[PDB]
DNA sequence: TTTTTTTTTTTTTTTTTTTTTTTTT
């Protein structure tokens, strides 16, 4: 009997003795080579944690057997070096059942620790930032019908079902379930009773405020006998479904991000914008250059009118829309960048209120620059490139007389908070490490 | 030729004795032209430093030097300097170790 | 067409399958790429500025053109150029130069060139 | 030996695709 930690390559007769806490589906695959099935599972002891997988005929012996929650011995599979990109976990390895792989359920879960849940209130949801982990619980309020959708960027149909989840906190939030927990959710008995549901690994979405999504490592039990579900069950069939409650937001994605992290390459690999829907992403990308012609137009001096100005008859600046001349012009950004990413490069447009901080200089003070000479014009378009920045956003398509052409416009540009975007990408090294 | 200068923490200074390393730290005190550096190693380095230093008032600093023979002290050859009169020393404990991981980039 | 975050050192590594062709950089095309070092020697030109630019991976020398006294020996400089082997000798031709930030971004960008090699390798 | 983490939602602003460092060491 080994801990869970003691195991290594270097040592072939070992005995774990762990706890799954989570179940993977069986996965098939396609391919040149192979084509087959796998299933993966994550143990637990007192010393730590390790993912297991079996493939093809160990999913056949093992699937049935290996059950979340129950406590099995483990004895004679392979230890390999974990794929951390595909794992969760932080160790170094994971084990592969062999066809020598024993398995037996031990009746002595003592020694073994519990899934300890670090619940969140629905009510504080919103402090817990985006694309995290989660523990949850509460009454199942009601529930959406199967929605079947294909994305854009698997092109593979989705099963889809959403989930209203309360509590104490009178707040109400959705949580998305996925592929076949979805479709056979109403199969699970006393789901229409306002079950309380309890989530262990739950992604924590902004779309609608704060929204929640399943992962396949996450978690839903159906009243568990666990004292928090017993309290919220006395709560709610005593004065829950008599009060009113709030519904976050800020159809359905819920557990969805409101624009995704891509690089240049995946925002055209996946013809982002090439449809009616607009869609949302973030880029961090340098600026490469800035398209110095039609930078800049002449706009509305108007309040809340920025509807381009022509000379008139009369040398004045006339816009058509607050039916009125100006002796001046207002100086608005139309800019026109060009984005740079390791992927790839790709063009940005941007209206005055991003392209000012990206030249660090208003359009009005940009022209009265110009008008000097186009040395110190140019030199400031010049300076503006070489930075990077964290791009909000969107594509779009566009009817330029019968024909189409796909526009990203940036919705708000930060700078690069060098600090926090290396963080990120520390762990994302230590993915393939 | 240029060597490369390896990025090191307070514990790495054992593998180069002797060789020209490049440390990046908060100055802890100034005692005439010594310098006490805190490490993103949480360690503490001595550092030698040149005459011409007005390291004291300034925060955040990066030292390229030579490792001396004794384990932990240290002449300085060039220094850089960052703060303000907020660089994120749990991010460089990272790059160091990370640039150790890849000597393919950051080394021969 | 792209810009990769590099060091010094991986410019140096660069193959150029002889002829004068374009330089690989893990079985692709380097063409525009970008990195931070400090600058330790600065020539000047009537035509152009050398810099004489290490990154602890390595030195290696870049010139940008005159048709930025800012920077300094001893500062580090974000850089935005193309790899040249002229004669053997290894330079980069830079339309962009610029003082780091903070210097969180010298740090930053090691990690950028970490991970965008591994993208490209696997 | 062998394979992945999905959905979703909006301005008022010109024209419609743009040229990045150009030449010596
Ligand atoms: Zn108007």
């Amino acid at each position: 009997i080994y801990p869970i930690e003691g195991l290594s390559p270097y040592q072939n007769r070992w005995t774990i003795k762990a706890r799954v806490t989570s179940k993977s589906d069986i996965r098939h695959w396609s391919n040149q080579r192979g084509e087959g099935k796998l299933f993966s599972v994550n143990l637990l002891d007192d010393s730590g944690e390790i993912k297991a997988t079996g493939f093809n005929d160990a999913v056949d012996r093992f699937y049935p057997l290996l059950q979340e929650n129950h406590v099995y011995l483990i004895s004679k599979a392979r230890v390999n070096i974990a794929k951390k990109q595909f794992s969760n976990l932080q160790n170094e390895y994971e084990i592969t059942f062999e066809n020598s792989t024993e398995i037996e359920e031990c009746t002595d879960a003592t020694d073994v620790p519990e899934v300890k849940y670090e619940f969140v209130r629905i009510n504080e949801l919103e402090s817990v930032e985006a694309n995290q982990q989660c523990d949850v619980i509460g009454i199942l309020d009601s529930y959406g019908e199967l929605s079947e959708i294909v994305s854009k960027a698997s092109q593979r149909p989705v099963q889809k079902r959403e989930l209203t989840l309360v509590d104490q906190g009178n707040r109400s939030v959705k949580l998305t379930l996925w592929g076949k927990t979805a479709e056979t959710f109403p199969t699970n008995a006393g789901v229409d009773e306002k079950p309380v549901l309890a989530f262990k690994g739950v992604k924590v979405g902004d779309f609608g405020g704060r929204s929640l999504s399943m992962f396949s490592s996450s978690t839903m039990l159906i009243n568990p006998d666990i004292t928090e579900s017993h309290v919220l069950r006395g709560w709610y069939d005593n004065d829950g479904a008599h009060a009113q409650f709030q519904p976050y937001t800020n159809g359905g994605g819920a557990g969805a991000n409101m624009a995704e992290r891509r690089t240049i390459v995946q925002v055209k690999d996946e013809n982002l914008g090439m449809s009616e829907k607009p869609d949302y992403f973030n880029v961090r990308a340098t600026v490469v250059y800035i398209k110095q012609e039609n930078l800049y137009y002449t706009a509305c001096a108007s309040e809340g009118c920025n509807k381009k100005v022509n000379l008139d008859h009369e040398n004045n600046w006339r816009c058509e829309k607050c039916d009125r001349s100006y002796a001046t012009p207002e100086y608005r950004y139309i800019l026109s960048t060009n984005v740079a990413d390791a992927t790839g490069q790709m063009w940005l447009s941007g209206f005055n209120e991003d392209a000012t901080q990206l030249i660090g200089m208003s359009a009005g003070e940009l022209h009265k620059l110009r008008e000097e000479s186009e040395s110190e014009f140019s030199a400031a378009l010049h300076r503006a490139a070489n930075r990077m920045y964290m791009f909000n956003c969107r594509a779009k398509m566009d009817t330029f007389n019968d024909t189409a052409r796909v526009r990203y416009t940036i919705s708000r540009a930060a700078p690069v908070d060098f600090a926090k975007a290396g963080m990120e990408l520390v762990d994302a090294i230590r993915a393939y490490m | 030729m240029e060597k490369p200068t390896p990025l090191i923490n307070s514990s790495m200074l054992g593998q180069y004795v002797g060789q020209t390393v490049r440390i990046v730290g908060k100055v802890h005190k100034v005692t005439g032209n010594t310098l006490l550096m805190q490490t993103s190693d949480l360690g503490n380095v001595e550092i030698a430093m040149t005459p011409d230093s007005d390291v004291s008032s300034s925060t955040f600093v990066e030292v390229t030097g030579k490792v001396s023979d004794a384990g932990s002290s240290f002449q300085a050859n060039q220094i850089r300097e960052f703060t303000t009169v907020d660089v994120d020393l749990t991010l460089v404990e990272n790059v160091v170790q990370i640039s150790a991981a890849f000597p393919n980039l950051f080394s021969d | 067409n792209t810009l990769r975050p590099v060091t010094i050192r991986q410019i140096l590594n660069a193959e150029q399958p002889h002829p004068d062709a374009e330089f690989i950089l893990d079985g692709a095309e380097l063409g525009q790429l970008t990195f931070v070092a400090v600058v330790r020697n600065i020539s000047r030109n009537a035509t152009n500025v050398a810099y004489s630019v290490e990154d602890g991976t390595g030195q290696i020398e870049v010139r940008q053109w005159l048709d930025a006294s800012e920077i300094r020996n001893n500062v580090y400089v974000r850089v935005l150029g193309t790899l040249k082997s002229f004669q053997n000798r290894r330079s980069i031709s830079s339309g962009h130069m610029r003082p780091v930030i903070d210097y969180n971004e010298v740090m930053f960008h090691r990690l950028e060139a970490v991970h965008a090699h591994l993208q490209v390798t696997r």
